[PDB]
């Protein structure tokens, strides 16, 4: 992550992330309802930053320090690339729908008040059907990336030193490559979680309770495509194994 | 120090989520309880060992039955949550939680824990359980079902008063080192 955003989402909530002055203007149900946006962009910030380590750190470090076979590294981080672009661009209009909403003379003090229509965006047209096809990919390679990982962890000395050297700093504590791997797969199932949350204090504008549900209804749509698309892959798997599933 | 998985399991309103926050942080939030819980890993050290015991939660992924399982490979230790002001999460634990448990984590620990303890002489879910011909799931209910499951063991707390969180994590650690 970039240090502009992370000071932006370094406090617990926006309730702690605003100006005292600026927070004691608005009601309670307004604050509750910034609370949940502002963890849905934060847990947005730092999925990117997953995908980040993924790309730059690991995939991008092996390329260039080891010498593995050709189709490892694409095998230990499927459709990285893909992923990225689609939650990058995602949290760029969120932060921009944040950025926009600031008050003059502030760079911490914001209230978004419109949402439901980025949502519905995001998870419809043609953005919803990239997504279906990314994580349905991804999902179906997740127990083959495990496996390799295990595999040339316990082999390759030079892929073992490689490992142990670039997740040793702490704040690589909670991202080595098996957890990178499990924060994204789980990263969907989050956003109804999240999404139902903001609805419960979004009453106070008819328009903005409509766009929510609607997005809520879209994001449930595609998780439940995703779920259908999935059949584990598996390294040596036999034709016959397949058609007998 | 070792590193060890642990993976929580239960249906959506059992409070494992809210119980793997209030571990992570020591503390129940005074000013904002998340949502969601991303992952954590814990430094405890328990008899004398010290165990790196990496967190994961499957809420979000009860209605999805082919995304749920990618959270169970190389589990080392499975909570298996219930909430006590809830008699009906207790009766899915036999017949769906734990037949998938066994299913993905052959021969792993299973711990039975029984969130929200402080609900058992709570008047105002006394009144609403009573509309249903219900009450609080009893000790010796949660025990029995745990006996009956094959669990390695049963356990009660409040993620609300903090009281019993830290004995789960530290004896789930204990299970995981089995
Ligand atoms: C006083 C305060 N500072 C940050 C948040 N809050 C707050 C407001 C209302 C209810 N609870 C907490
Ligand atoms: C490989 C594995 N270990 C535990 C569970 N799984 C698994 C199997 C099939 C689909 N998804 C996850
Ligand atoms: C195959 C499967 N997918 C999700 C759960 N299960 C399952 C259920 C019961 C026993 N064994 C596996």
């Amino acid at each position: 992550s970039m240090e502009m955003d992370e000071k932006d989402f370094a406090a617990d909530s926006w309730s702690l992330a605003v100006d005292s002055s600026f927070l004691q203007q608005h009601k309670k149900e307004v604050m509750k309802q910034q609370d949940v946006i502002y963890e849905l962009i934060q847990t947005e910030l730092h999925h990117v930053r997953t995908l980040k380590i993924m790309t730059r750190l690991f995939r991008t470090g092996m390329l260039e320090e080891l010498h593995l076979e050709p189709g490892v590294v694409q095998g230990l981080f499927p459709c990285v690339d893909e992923l990225s672009d689609i939650h990058t661009r995602f949290l760029s209009q969120l932060l921009e729908r944040r950025r926009q909403a600031l008050c003059p003379g502030s760079t911490r003090n914001f209230v978004i008040h419109r949402l439901g229509d980025l949502l519905i965006s995001q998870f419809s047209g043609p953005s919803a059907e990239q997504m279906c096809k990314t994580y349905s990919e991804f999902c179906s390679r997740h127990s083959k990336a495990l496996k390799l990982y295990k595999e040339l962890y316990a082999r390759d000395k030079r892929f073992q030193q490689f490992i142990r050297k670039v997740t040793r700093p702490a704040v690589l504590k909670r991202h080595g490559v098996q957890e990178c791997i499990l924060l994204v797969t789980q990263r969907i199932t989050k956003y109804p979680l999240l999404i139902s949350r903001i609805l419960q204090h979004s009453h106070g504008i008819e328009e903005e309770r409509q766009d929510l549900t609607t997005a809520l209804g879209l994001v449930k749509e595609l998780l439940s495509n995703v779920d259908e698309g999935i059949y584990q892959l598996e390294k040596g798997a036999r034709l016959q194994e397949i058609y007998n599933r | 120090a070792i590193r060890k998985k642990l993976v929580i399991v239960g249906d959506g309103a059992c409070g494992k989520t809210c119980l793997l926050i209030v571990f992570s942080k020591d503390q129940f939030p005074e000013v904002y309880v998340p949502t969601v819980f991303e992952n954590y890993v814990a430094d405890i050290e328990v008899d004398g060992k010290q165990v790196e015991l990496a967190l994961w939660d499957t809420a979000g992924q009860e209605d999805y039955d082919r995304l749920r399982p990618l959270s169970y490979p190389d589990t080392d230790v499975i909570l298996m949550c219930f909430s006590i002001d809830s008699p009906d999460s207790l009766e899915n634990i036999p017949e769906k939680w734990t037949p998938e448990v066994k299913h993905f984590c052959p021969n792993v620990p299973i711990i039975l824990v029984g969130n929200k303890k402080d609900l058992r002489n709570d008047e105002h879910t006394r009144r609403e359980l009573a509309k249903m011909k219900q009450e609080p799931v009893k000790p010796e209910e949660g025990r029995d079902m745990a006996n009956r499951i094959g669990a390695f063991g049963y356990m009660e707390c409040s993620a609300k008063t903090k009281d019993g969180v830290r004995e789960v994590f530290e004896m789930a650690t204990r299970a995981a080192l089995q």
